[PDB]
């Protein structure tokens, strides 16, 4: 949770076999005003997420 | 200044002084009160409780 500079047309690009595009959903390379920053873990083999 | 994450202390002890058998004050994770502690063997807490 930060103060990002979002795009007009955001998308993502997969990492298993990357596509022709470039994952460009923001450009805020200013280590901006991040109010929250966290990392949690989950099972890779579990089918559903909630 | 006055915005962000890297705050200073402002806080109390966090003392490992759990004194059972007597009556104490407590401010545990936000909840305040007075009570008597007593140690016991339990397993129903999970890793987010
Ligand atoms: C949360 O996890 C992500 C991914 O594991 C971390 O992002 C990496 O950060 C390192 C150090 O800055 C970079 O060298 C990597 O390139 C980053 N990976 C990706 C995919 O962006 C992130 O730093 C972690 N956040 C915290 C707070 O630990
Ligand atoms: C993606 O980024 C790389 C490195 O900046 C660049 O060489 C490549 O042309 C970019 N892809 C597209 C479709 O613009
Ligand atoms: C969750 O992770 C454990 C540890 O590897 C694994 O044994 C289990 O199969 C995973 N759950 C599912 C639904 O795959």
């Amino acid at each position: 949770a930060c103060q990002y500079t979002m795009c007009e047309y955001p998308h993502t690009v997969c990492k298993s076999k990357g596509s022709i595009r470039n994952e460009s959903w923001h450009i805020d390379s200013s280590e901006p005003l991040c109010l929250f920053k966290k990392n949690f873990t989950y099972n890779v083999s579990a089918d559903w997420l909630y | 200044i006055n915005s962000g994450t890297t705050c200073s202390n402002d806080l109390l002890y966090s003392n490992t002084e759990v004194s059972t058998g007597v009556c104490v004050n407590y401010d545990l994770y936000g909840i305040t009160g007075q009570g008597i502690f007593k140690e016991v063997s339990a397993a129903y807490y999970n890793n987010w409780q």
